[PDB]
């Protein structure tokens, strides 16, 4: 099996190489994440920073991206994910077949996000903020893009404090955010490392 | 150390 | 070589074996673990939480808590690391016996923390704060944790403005460390398994 | 799937 909501099903052909089988997968999530690269052309300090550090947030925020975008397509009540094709699994089918603890996490992760029910222009927003607080480590003009961040983060607070008066809350936890999407992402890079067994 | 590195190919093309 | 400061010293008699290397490490970093311990049976709610979800935020926290208090180990005037005995290594002695990207970015960080200038009350709670916001992966009462971090959170931000009137956005600068805290301990505990392998 | 060497530490004082 291959249990990544990304792909448009978590069933696998068994008589399918490994490679067969991946670039299938591939030609599932690769237009999610066109679509994060199309996503951050649109954020306009983005365009400024150098092409390197432009290419590095992207490498290291799309995941983090796509959990904000995607959280929506984790069902809470229903107990069930959507895969891309648009098709649902119930978690239990989806524990049988391979999925463990990243799974409740992300459930966990979307309940609350879903919870805060964000308008598109506040996760939008939002997502901009997750994708510029992408981890640094490979970064070159850190300050730069940390003022990138700042712009975007005071963006977001005036926003939120304009469509929730009387909740300013929201703000903060929506930072708070930033840590447990940074958790949900070394998890699931350690199920990507363990797709060698 | 393997991460989200499929994904490089996917970026740098558009770059 | 042992790069890691909690060490007393990065070199490593050749004639030990691991086990007993990893004897007087240990002997080093274990009073700076029990010390997290008690000062989290001192952080106002803490004790009430259960005693699962304590055990489970200590196991998971620690090291953030350790990389905020340790923080002034790296001087960045002197570009050099204070290990736990008090000798003085710089960063090219340990880059040569293989330090690397880990230890630049601990170095980026403790600037970037010393620069806020924060007493050591704003910095005790800081660092409650950073406690209990430690990954929830093994958390049995999630809101209880996120009702005492977003409390906490609230104290930091009433404390950081009433002593901070030029410059608010001290507070949000704060928030956005828990992302890089958290980076931080991925990749520390990858150059942990790295050491095993 | 590691940096439990501070279980111990940990788990002994509860
Ligand atoms: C292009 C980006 C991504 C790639 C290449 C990818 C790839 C993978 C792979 C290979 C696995 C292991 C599958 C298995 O062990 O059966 C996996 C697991 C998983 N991924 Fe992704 N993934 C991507 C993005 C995402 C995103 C954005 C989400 C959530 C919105 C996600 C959610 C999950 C989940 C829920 C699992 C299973 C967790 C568990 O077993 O508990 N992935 N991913
Ligand atoms: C009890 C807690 C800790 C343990 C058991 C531990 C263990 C280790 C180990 C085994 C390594 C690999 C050393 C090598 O490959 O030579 C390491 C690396 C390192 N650790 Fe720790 N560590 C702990 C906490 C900390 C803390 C709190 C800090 C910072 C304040 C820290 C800073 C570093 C640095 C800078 C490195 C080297 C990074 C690099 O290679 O670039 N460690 N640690």
């Amino acid at each position: 099996h291959l249990v990544c909501p990304m792909s448009k099903s978590p069933y696998v052909d068994p008589h399918k190489s490994g490679h067969e089988i991946w670039e299938e997968f591939s030609m599932s999530f690769t237009p999610a994440v066109k679509e994060v690269v199309e996503f951050a052309k649109r954020i306009p300090g983005f365009r400024d920073l150098s092409q390197h550090d432009q290419v590095n947030l992207l490498k290291a925020g799309t995941f983090e991206v796509l959990m904000v975008r995607f959280a929506s397509l984790f069902d809470a009540k229903e107990r069930t994910v959507t895969f891309l094709s648009g098709k649902k699994y119930s978690v239990d089918d989806l524990h049988s077949m391979g999925a463990g603890d990243l799974l409740n996490s992300m459930f966990e992760f979307s309940e609350k996000l879903n919870a805060l029910q964000l308008s598109d222009e506040e996760m939008s927003l939002f997502t901009a903020v997750v994708l510029v607080s992408a981890d640094r480590s490979g970064i070159e003009n850190v300050n730069s893009v940390e003022a990138l961040q700042e712009t975007l983060i005071r963006a977001l607070r005036t926003l939120i404090m304009k469509n929730h008066p009387n909740e300013a809350s929201i703000f903060t936890k929506l930072l708070l955010k930033l840590p447990d999407l940074r958790s949900l992402n070394n998890m699931h890079s350690e199920e990507l490392l363990a797709f060698k067994v | 150390i393997t991460l989200a590195d499929h994904i490089c190919q996917i970026i740098t093309q558009d770059f």
